[PDB]
């Protein structure tokens, strides 16, 4: 099965997990960052107004999460990241 | 698909069904443009394709529509909820 | 009062469109983006969230679910009809 053109198709498969720290109960993200340098490293931020830090080979090298100088919680609802393109 | 420093005009286009957002192109050379689909569905298109077997019109113009999305073949990667994002991870080192 | 009576799946209909072009008919799409809206934006402030509400949040996942699916299934078979 596939379109009548000469394509290929998506039977490979990794699938990897995400806000065992942030999780009614069930949180959802909103956006994915990866770094450029080590593109196995990455962030996910949510609308609880944190951002967890992960990558893929090796899933316990520093499973902290970033948040400002504030208390509480402050859903501040992240809906933009970035990466500055330099060292 | 335009350029800058070209003159007035697109130099290309792509189709699709149903809403496309969450876009982003291959970081090493112009082989593939993916997007993820409102409906969590993944598409990429062929650019490096010649133009035959596509819909032209006159004034010439011609369209471009390949692809095979996970809308057929069914499976789990689709979690059946919509995109948020997608980018190209360039850690092919085996 | 009248959107947790036994909401009405999604079903695809050709009859209608008999030009070959399916499509799903989600009937409750209010439902659904005000039960996520409701729980996300409840936990997010702090709030206490009914048992009401969540139970029929985690039906209205499931119907979201499904709906996706059904477009994808109708989504092939819009290709095929295009090839």
């Amino acid at each position: 099965i596939s379109d009548l053109g000469l394509m290929p198709g998506g039977r490979v498969k990794l699938v990897h997990s995400a806000l065992i720290q942030l999780g009614w109960g069930t949180t959802q993200t909103l956006n994915v960052k990866f770094l450029p340098s080590d593109p196995n490293h990455f962030i996910i931020g949510t609308d609880m107004g944190l951002i967890s830090h992960g990558t893929r080979q090796d899933l316990r090298v520093a499973p902290k999460l970033f948040k400002p100088q504030q208390h509480g919680i402050r859903p501040v609802k992240v809906n933009v990241i970035d990466f500055s393109p330099f060292g | 698909v335009w350029d800058i420093w070209q003159p007035s005009g697109p130099q290309k286009v792509l189709i699709c069904e149903s809403q496309v957002t969450c876009c982003c192109l291959s970081p090493l050379k112009a082989f593939l443009l993916f997007a993820g689909t409102a409906h969590g569905s993944v598409v990429v298109w062929d650019l490096r394709e010649d133009s035959r077997l596509h819909y032209s019109v006159t004034l010439f113009w011609t369209f471009r529509t390949a692809t095979f999305s996970t809308d057929g073949i069914l499976t789990s990667v689709n979690h059946r909820s919509p995109l948020q994002a997608v980018e190209p991870i360039s850690t092919s080192v085996h | 009062d009248s959107r947790s009576g036994l909401c009405i799946e999604a079903s695809s209909r050709i009859m209608e469109l008999d030009s070959n072009d399916g499509l799903l008919k989600v009937h409750y799409s209010d439902r659904l983006v005000i039960l996520l809206r409701e729980v996300r934006q409840l936990s997010a402030l702090g709030f206490v969230i009914p048992a009401k509400i969540q139970q029929v949040a985690n039906i209205a996942q499931k119907f979201c679910k499904q709906a996706i699916i059904l477009k994808q299934v109708a989504h092939f078979y819009n290709s095929i009809d295009q090839q």
